[PDB]
């Protein structure tokens, strides 16, 4: 269905004439293609029948029930995403007409999710070398996609740089592979997992790494999504490492065949050393970008906690932490993108300078929130607490969960040191709520007729006009009740997680 | 005659705070 | 006058890494104004030597202007473009502190120790302290190179940070 | 007021005010730094595990 | 009559008396201290040539500052390394074993030893500060058990019977202490006056 | 990295020394000294020390400026405030 | 028909004051009719909701069987089993008590928004009274750190001038140290597959591995009480956070670290608690001892009454450490008895001082009994009830806690005696000062304390008064279940 109905779109936008509307509506058709996407999978592919694990084209293409969970869970979460090109995010068009002046936006999205979905599918290492860079080239021309601005020229010229790089680690581990054992198909590769060298998987892991953004490879990532448009951002922080972290865990499940123990210690290390700079990386600073990639990195050490011990209770924790965090990234960005709309029009000292690419680029223009939007405000201030992992709230089971496998594997000191970490990492993460709401009792009575809003002319001035659309206020409003009510059905979720199952069977 | 009581301190640097002798208001 | 040599070959060497190194500009900076007001230095102190004292206040005269000048752009904002001339005078004071402290000289910790007691006992033995020409008096200004170990505008100075602290009124 | 300070809010914040310093000063756009600290990860492949401690020792050496 | 303490220690495989082969800590230690020293060497010279290949270029300048390691440096940290891997090996083998006090004691004293060579100016007592913050930590990692537990985790436990999985019979009493992961329904009195001893509401009053 | 490092000290320093290698009357020269009557300096004789002090700091004096500017401490201002460094090639910046 | 109607009744509750208040929030420019009087008839809504809620573990009272061994009402709500004992009943009595209370407080010495003030108070007496009802350790820790959200913003918003202070220690030191917990919950459901009160009690763990529990569980809780040197957190709260945050903190949340104690280390835990006993005393003798003293020297008025918090609970956390019915009885009676005089205290200080002058500062108050004589009644009562002066509830669960403690040691636990002496020291030379000389020549003469201030003066006096006279009424209740906690072989 993807594919089919991208070479229409692609026929489609270049014969109709260049507007901001078709634009607008192709995106809608992108949508609709996502969701016939989703229909279509989920009528042919189950939990129950996929269990075994199915080959594919010649089995270059290997699916089973953990494969096919993150796809369906890739599938819903771009379709969040398209909702926010595909309608309304603030309702004036100096703000979102940045969205609908790239026709091949909708376009390179669906080029990107044919690789996210193929990715953690894999089972050649031909195949593992084609999806892997189908995936790396569709996420430099998304941050290319603006190709007017500086730093989304300059970001996608980092990322291509740093991605390449990586590429070619993960080729020359497929090819050192090869050279061992003449073989490309990673089920005969198993064959003989005894006898290659085990180490040249790091190798393989240490390219994936890179991907995600891991110490020491952290700092490229951090400065992407801090220059790349919130849009931008809101995509390239959050797809790659839904599909990357599943291939992990499969490469992970091989690894521990052998069980070899010096290869535990090497990734042990990394995520030590990607627990430190994640927490203590977001003590100062002052972007809010800045700040969510710290957390990004600091989740994804949590997440891979998991895949290391790589156990019964690591699948029941890594696809639940994995859904919860993007329910949580998008709440946050769809958030982030609306409450623009607040911000002070000056009518001076620092001289700041914001885009209309990131309008909202400083944590302290989160100001007033509290008074400006109540709703909204305690909307970002749950989705906080959640990734502090105040209970009952989701992030508190993704890290209940995670800590579960990490002691059960006899991972002590990175239990400890994540609990130290995430304790860390609540500082920065409790300035956002200050900043939020700290000052609501003194600037209750303040005047502010200079607001973004404010220039929003009026229809009749008897219609009650909301200040915020139906579609991205409604996923905003559907997003926090989920992960503020998930004690409600947490109990079936998990039973859900239970039954998804990689080659354990009995 | 008059003494100062008992671990009274001769000097104190507190920061830009003002160093004054310590005197007992008692025996005013 | 040999300290004055030893510390003045700090600073030319320092340049010299610098500009090999491509270090920061705004060192290099720093380090062509000292060697310009050092210049100065020698030309109107000829005849007298060079101890490390007269050195200590050409670093000290430095470093109250750049102050000045920061304390007003700070307050009344900067005339470049960036906003960025407030903040390179008190990056500029960090850079001629270093060489300061560098010298072989006291800090300003001894000298407070070896003021204060001069400090309280004028407070004592006159009730009152109204102003800091009592304390100077008591002060022996020809014996401090050895055993203070300090220069003239640094005793000046430490006197005055304590009279504001001690004062009655 | 004191040791339980030094061992609390006010040592921790200077703890972290040093630490995150230097963390600011490590992420900037840089094509030769990125490179290199790639390369520099080939040595933990390389280097036998019972060196991982030394390198700890050596990372926080740096930090100083 | 010793004192009843708690003993707060996770599980570590032991080795019976007349094991432990004890380690060479003099060519444990060189091999550490020779490494070290050749690669910051030679890495030092490696950025000497990027620095003359340009310099008026500030990115590449900016990056090469940051890695720069000074003379003191690069003498410090091989000696510091080497005298640590000399110390954990000294200490590891009075003590037929690694331990977290012999760690803290290796760790502290070495990066002193390191310390006062690149650290000069300072304080003497900044740097032991240092040390012992230094030395706790790689403490508190061999307390916790290195990176991981290996064989003395639930996992492994699990797997080899001393897990929990039969579930608990209080009919079955068992003289011989439990495992550190296995739990019992009813304990000997006598392993109860072990632990605790005679007193405070043990057998008598 | 595109920002101005410039000081009011450090401008004033050189700008003194630019001034000292001219004929000038005085060598004491300070924020208030005088083009016209402290340095005795004529329409074109000022022209050249302009020019002189454009090439030490890399700005260029606009036509207004140049023909109101009285005392040195407004050829301080002057580069306080226009001074910007040249743009490198993109090979300077990231790399 | 506790928890289900106690959770379903609180989130109408809560629905109906958002609805009422946030309907005309569309810029409408609007002056309506709820937000007249400071939003009148929006507090007097969720001034109600807090009675109703008393109202509910009432019903449930009078079918609570004092006779009977294990936990009763026992119910499955959220796949979660909540059920209620001798110990739990009375803990959370009282934390439904100080909702009305802690909400009177507040009446009308806020600057606005009192509806998310009336909300937030009730969302946390219903989450630390749910917190005494879970049957399970992953339910304990839910409810125990599910209480910061709500205070994390009521302390920053409704806070004094140092609000972003204590809004951060509260936040960090209370989940920094609940995260040790958890690790501790965490082996639980690793090596036996559940939580269950019932279920962990009768399992048996290494010596060493009790070791490593305890000190998980105790890091959480020693913060909590708190103890020393892990309390300098409390401090900087009280003397920031409104007065009913303070007395929900004071009353309630400190009182769950002692609860703590009985569900989570002494019956699963129990042959690692009697090793643990003797440095837990240590701990509590010096930090009663040392608190006392840094008492003496403290010039903030609220910073003192905070510090008088620690002694007690100093005391409580002996008592609950001692292996006899008499120590735990007594630790028991003396959380109830101190969550009723704390808050006064409090009220007295920053409620009827500070609503008046906005000075915590101690030199300018002297004489305050020449102009203000139902006041210093009032303090002067109170001040001998928190000294453990007898005929109040406070003596009666020190005597009971010194007295268990010396039978449970008696060569240092009779340093707990001290409390005696020093608990006056500190508190009479307080209350001293409030009422000797003459009146206060940096103060004008205003207002006596009022109706409203009479009612929760009087109100938390009574409760005091009657366990100290017949305390009787409580250890009937507790008699059955504390005296599952003692762990003793005598042949
Ligand atoms: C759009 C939401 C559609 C939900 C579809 C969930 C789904 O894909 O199926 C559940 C899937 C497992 O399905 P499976 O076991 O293979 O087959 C049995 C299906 N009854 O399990 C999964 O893998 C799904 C994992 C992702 C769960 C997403 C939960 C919903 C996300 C919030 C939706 C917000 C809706 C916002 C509405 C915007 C429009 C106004
Ligand atoms: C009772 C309640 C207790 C609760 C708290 C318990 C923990 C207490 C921790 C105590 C240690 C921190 C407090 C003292 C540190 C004070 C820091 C400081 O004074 O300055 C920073 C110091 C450099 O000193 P300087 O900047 O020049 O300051 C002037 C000093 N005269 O910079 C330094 O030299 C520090 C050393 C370099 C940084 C080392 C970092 C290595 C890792 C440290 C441990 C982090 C563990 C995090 C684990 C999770 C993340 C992995
Ligand atoms: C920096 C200095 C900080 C303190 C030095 C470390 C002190 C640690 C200690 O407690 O002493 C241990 C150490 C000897 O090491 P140890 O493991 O005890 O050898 C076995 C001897 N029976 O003792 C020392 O070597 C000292
Ligand atoms: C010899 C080759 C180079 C060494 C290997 C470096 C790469 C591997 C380290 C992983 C982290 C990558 C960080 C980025 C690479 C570091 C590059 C570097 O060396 O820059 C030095 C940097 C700046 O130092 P600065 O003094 O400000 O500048 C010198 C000017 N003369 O100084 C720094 O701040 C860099 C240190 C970053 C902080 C990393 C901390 C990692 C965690 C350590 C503690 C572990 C936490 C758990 C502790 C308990 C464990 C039981
Ligand atoms: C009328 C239709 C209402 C829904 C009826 C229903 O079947 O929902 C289930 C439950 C009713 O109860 P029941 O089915 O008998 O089984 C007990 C499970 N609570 O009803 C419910 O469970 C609804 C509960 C909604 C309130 C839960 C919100 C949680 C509050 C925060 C957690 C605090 C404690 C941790
Ligand atoms: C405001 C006041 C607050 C309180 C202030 C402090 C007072 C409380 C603490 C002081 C001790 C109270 C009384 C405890 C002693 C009572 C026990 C006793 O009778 O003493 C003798 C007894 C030995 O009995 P015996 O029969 O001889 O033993 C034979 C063993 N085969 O047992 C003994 O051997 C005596 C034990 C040693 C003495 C301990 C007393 C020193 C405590 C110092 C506390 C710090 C100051
Ligand atoms: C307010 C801040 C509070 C801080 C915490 C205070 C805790 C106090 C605990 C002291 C315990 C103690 O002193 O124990 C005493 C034991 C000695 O026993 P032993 O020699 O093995 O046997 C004794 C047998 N005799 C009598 C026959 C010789 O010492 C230790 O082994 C100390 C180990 C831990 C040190 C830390
Ligand atoms: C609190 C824990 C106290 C343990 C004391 C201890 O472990 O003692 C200190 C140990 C020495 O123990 P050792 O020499 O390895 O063994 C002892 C001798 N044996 C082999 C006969 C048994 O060294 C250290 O300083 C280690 C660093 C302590 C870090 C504690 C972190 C706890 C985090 C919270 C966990 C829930
Ligand atoms: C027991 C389960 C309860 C869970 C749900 C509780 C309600 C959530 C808020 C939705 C309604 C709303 O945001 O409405 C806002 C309300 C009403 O305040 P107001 O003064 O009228 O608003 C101002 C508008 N004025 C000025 C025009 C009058 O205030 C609240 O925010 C109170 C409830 C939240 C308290 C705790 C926040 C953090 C929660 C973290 C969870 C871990
Ligand atoms: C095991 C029991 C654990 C108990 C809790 C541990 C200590 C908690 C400290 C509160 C910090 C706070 O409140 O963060 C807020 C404070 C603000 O500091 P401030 O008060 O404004 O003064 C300082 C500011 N100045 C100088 C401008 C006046 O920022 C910090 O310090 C940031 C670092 C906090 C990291 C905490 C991580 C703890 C890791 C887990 C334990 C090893």
């Amino acid at each position: 269905m993807l594919f089919t109905s991208l070479l229409l779109i692609i026929v489609y936008g270049s014969l109709v004439n260049k507007s901001h509307l078709l634009t607008k509506l192709i995106n809608r058709l992108g949508l609709i293609i996502i969701i016939y996407t989703l229909l279509i999978h989920l009528n042919i592919n189950t939990l129950e029948n996929l269990s075994i694990g199915i080959n594919m084209f010649n089995n270059l293409l290997l699916i089973n029930s953990f494969n096919n969970t993150i796809i369906e869970l890739i599938l819903i979460i771009c379709i969040l995403y398209v909702l926010l090109i595909s309608f309304n995010i603030t309702g004036l068009s100096i703000i979102d007409n940045l969205n609908y002046s790239k026709r091949t936006f909708i376009v390179i999205v669906l080029f990107n999710i044919i690789g996210l979905t193929l990715l953690p599918l894999v089972n050649d290492i031909m195949i593992l070398f084609i999806i892997i860079e189908l995936q790396s080239y569709s996420l430099y021309l998304l941050t290319a996609i603006f190709n007017e601005s500086h730093n989304s020229t300059k970001s996608a010229l980092y990322y291509f740089i740093v991605g390449s790089i990586a590429s070619f680690i993960i080729l020359d581990a497929t090819v050192s592979i090869y050279d061992d054992l003449g073989l490309t198909n990673i089920q005969y590769i198993l064959m003989y997992i005894d006898k290659l060298e085990i180490f040249d998987l790091l190798c393989l892991l240490f390219g994936l790494f890179i991907k995600i953004g891991l110490a020491p490879f952290y700092s490229y990532s951090i400065t992407i999504y801090s220059l790349s448009p919130t849009i931008i951002t809101n995509y390239i922080s959050l797809m790659p490492k839904l599909s990357i972290l599943t291939l992990i865990y499969i490469i992970m499940h091989y690894i521990n065949i052998v069980n070899n123990t010096d290869l535990n210690y090497v990734i042990s290390f990394l995520i030590l050393i990607s627990m430190f700079i994640g927490s203590f990386g977001g003590l100062n600073v002052i972007r809010i970008k800045t700040l969510l990639a710290y957390s990004s990195l600091l989740n994804v050490s949590y997440m891979l906690l998991a895949i290391l011990s790589n156990s019964n209770e690591s699948i029941i924790a890594y696809i639940y932490y994995i859904i919860q965090y993007s329910l949580t990234h998008i709440n946050i960005f769809s958030i982030i993108l609306v409450i623009s709309i607040y911000l002070p029009i000056m009518n001076n000292m620092l001289n700041v300078m914001i885009t209309k690419y990131s309008p909202i680029e400083y944590i302290n223009q989160l100001k007033n929130l509290f008074i400006n939007n109540i709703f909204i405000a305690i909307a970002l201030c749950i989705s906080i607490f959640s990734l502090i992992g105040i209970p009952p709230l989701t992030g508190f089971y993704g890290k209940y969960l995670v800590l579960i496998s990490g002691l059960n594997n006899g991972y002590v000191l990175l239990s400890i040191v994540l609990i130290i970490a995430s304790s860390i990492s609540t500082v920065y993460y409790a300035t956002i709520l200050k900043v939020l709401s700290f000052d609501t009792l003194s600037f209750k009575d303040i005047i502010s007729n200079n607001l973004i809003i404010n220039t929003s002319p009026e229809n009749n001035n008897n219609e009650i006009k909301p200040e915020i659309s139906n579609v991205i206020s409604y996923v905003i409003s559907s997003l926090t009740l989920i992960i503020l009510l998930i004690i409600i059905q947490y109990e079936n979720i998990v039973k859900g997680a239970y039954l998804v199952l990689l080659y354990n069977w009995v | 005659k008059s003494f100062l009581p008992h671990f009274i301190p001769k000097n104190y640097s507190y920061g830009d705070y003002p160093r004054l002798k310590p005197e007992n208001l008692q025996k005013r | 006058s040999s300290a004055y040599d030893e510390a003045l070959a700090t600073i030319r060497n320092d340049l010299k890494l610098n500009f090999r190194f491509k270090a920061d500009v705004l060192e290099k900076n720093v380090i062509r104004s000292i060697l310009a007001e050092t210049k100065n230095l020698e030309i109107d102190n000829k005849d007298k030597d060079l101890d490390e004292f007269k050195l200590y206040d050409l670093l000290s005269k430095m470093i109250k202007q750049r102050q000045d000048s920061a304390a007003i752009y700070l307050k009344e904002g900067s005339p470049d473009r960036f906003r960025q001339t407030g903040w390179n005078e008190l990056r500029e004071v960090d850079y001629i502190t270093k060489y300061l402290e560098a010298l072989p000289v006291a800090s300003a910790e001894e000298i407070e120790a070896k003021v204060e007691p001069i400090v309280q006992s004028v407070l004592e033995e006159e009730g009152e302290l109204k102003s800091p020409k009592e304390i100077f008096s008591r002060i022996p200004w020809k014996v401090v190179n050895q055993d203070w170990q300090a220069s003239e505008g640094a005793v000046k100075n430490t006197v005055l940070r304590l009279y504001n602290l001690y004062k009655t009124d | 007021r004191g040791i339980l300070q030094l061992f609390g809010p006010l040592g921790l914040w200077k703890l972290s005010t040093f630490i995150s310093s230097k963390l600011n000063k490590l992420v900037f756009l840089n094509i030769g730094f990125i490179l290199e600290i790639i390369v520099l990860s080939w040595l933990l492949i390389v280097f036998k595990v019972s060196l991982l401690k030394y390198i700890l020792l050596l990372i926080i050496f740096i930090i100083l | 009559e010793q004192f009843h303490l708690p003993q707060p220690f996770w599980p570590t495989t032991k080795t019976k008396e007349g094991e432990y082969v004890p380690k060479d800590s003099i060519r444990e230690a060189s091999k550490v201290f020779i490494g070290s020293g050749v690669l910051l060497g030679g890495m030092h010279f490696r950025r000497l040539m990027q620095y003359k290949k340009g310099s008026a270029r500030p990115g590449l300048a900016k990056y090469l500052n940051l890695f720069s390691l000074s003379k003191s440096q690069l003498i410090g940290f091989p000696v510091a390394l080497g005298a640590f891997s000399f110390l954990s090996h000294s200490f590891a083998n009075l003590q037929e074993g690694q331990t977290a006090t012999g760690e803290f004691a290796a760790s502290s004293i070495a990066s002193l030893i390191g310390l006062s060579i690149f650290r000069t100016k300072k304080p003497l007592s900044s740097n032991v500060a240092i040390a012992v913050g230094m030395g706790s930590l790689f403490g508190f990692l061999t307390w916790a058990g290195n990176f991981n537990l290996g064989d003395n985790s639930y996992r492994a436990a699990l797997e080899a019977g001393n897990g929990n999985e039969g579930g608990f019979d209080n009919k079955v009493i068992k003289t011989e202490r439990q495992g550190f992961w296995e739990g019992v329904y009813r304990r000997p009195l006598s392993q109860t006056v072990e632990d605790l001893g005679e007193g405070r509401g043990i057998i008598t009053q | 990295q595109s920002a101005s490092t410039l000081t009011k000290e450090d401008v004033l320093t050189r700008s003194v020394s630019v001034l000292r290698g001219f004929e000038v009357k005085t060598k004491d020269i300070d924020l208030q000294t005088t083009f016209v009557q402290d340095l005795g300096m004529d329409s074109l004789d000022l022209n050249d020390a302009l020019v002189a002090l454009e090439e030490e700091f890399d700005v260029v004096f606009d036509d207004k400026t140049a023909n109101e500017i009285k005392t040195v401490g407004e050829v301080v201002d002057f580069v306080l405030a226009n001074y910007l460094p040249t743009e490198q090639s993109i090979n300077h910046t990231i790399r | 028909m506790l928890v289900q109607n106690l959770i379903i009744f609180n989130i109408i509750g809560i629905v109906l004051l958002v609805l009422l208040n946030n309907n005309n929030n569309g810029i409408l420019n609007k002056k309506s009719l709820l937000t007249i009087k400071n939003e009148l008839k929006l507090k007097q809504i969720g001034l109600i909701i807090s009675i109703i809620n008393i109202l509910i573990i009432i019903e449930n009272w009078i079918g609570f069987n004092s006779n009977y061994y294990g936990f009763q009402n026992i119910e499955r709500f959220l796949n979660i089993y909540w059920g209620i004992d001798g110990i739990s009943l009375l803990l959370v009595l009282l934390t439904l008590i100080l909702g009305p209370i802690a909400i009177l407080s507040n009446w009308k010495n806020l600057k606005g928004y009192y509806t998310y003030y009336v909300i937030s108070i009730n969302m946390l007496v219903i989450l630390m009274a749910l917190n005494f009802i879970c049957l399970d350790l992953v339910s304990f820790y839910i409810l125990f750190e599910s209480t910061l959200a709500p205070l994390f913003l009521l302390i920053g918003i409704y806070g004094a001038n140092n609000k972003n202070k204590a809004a951060y220690y509260v936040l960090i030191y209370t989940l920094a140290s609940s995260l040790f917990m958890l690790l501790s919950i965490v082996i639980y459901y690793i090596i036996i597959n559940s939580t269950d009160y019932i279920y962990i009690n009768n399992i048996i763990l290494s010596i060493n591995l009790q070791s490593l529990l305890f000190i998980g569980i105790i890091i959480g809780i020693a913060v909590k009480t708190p103890l020393m040197p892990v309390h300098t957190w409390l401090p900087t709260v009280h003397s920031e956070s409104p007065l009913g945050g303070s007395i929900l903190l004071a009353g309630v949340i400190l009182k769950l670290a002692i609860y703590g104690v009985i569900r989570l280390l002494l019956p699963n835990l129990s042959e690692i608690s009697m090793m643990f006993t003797p440095i837990i005393y240590i701990i509590s003798i010096l930090t009663l001892i040392y608190s006392s003293l840094i008492t003496l020297k403290q010039t903030d008025l609220k910073v003192i009454i905070a510090y008088s918090s620690i002694s007690h609970l100093a005391v409580c956390m002996i008592g609950i450490f001692a292996n006899n019915l008499i120590g735990i009885n007594g630790s028991l009676i003396l959380c109830l008895a101190h969550g009723f005089v704390s808050p006064a205290l409090f009220i007295l200080v920053g409620g009827i001082l500070y609503d008046r002058y906005h000075n915590r500062l101690i030199n300018y108050y002297q004489g305050l009994s020449t102009f203000m004589p139902i006041f210093s009644i009032y303090l002067v009562v109170f001040s001998f009830c928190n000294t453990g002066t007898p005929l109040s509830g406070n003596f009666v669960g020190e005597f009971l806690s010194i007295t268990g403690a010396v039978i449970r040691h008696p060569i240092i636990g009779s340093l707990t005696a001290a409390s005696v002496l020093l608990s006056a020291c500190y508190q009479m030379k307080l209350t001293n000062r409030l009422t000797g000389s003459v009146f206060s020549q940096y103060l004008h003469i205003t207002n006596d304390v009022t109706n409203r201030e009479i009612f929760l003066l009087n109100w938390l006096l009574i409760p005091t008064i009657i366990i100290g006279i017949y305390p009787s009424f409580v250890t009937n209740i507790l008699n059955l279940a504390s005296s599952t906690l003692i762990y003793s072989v005598l042949i």
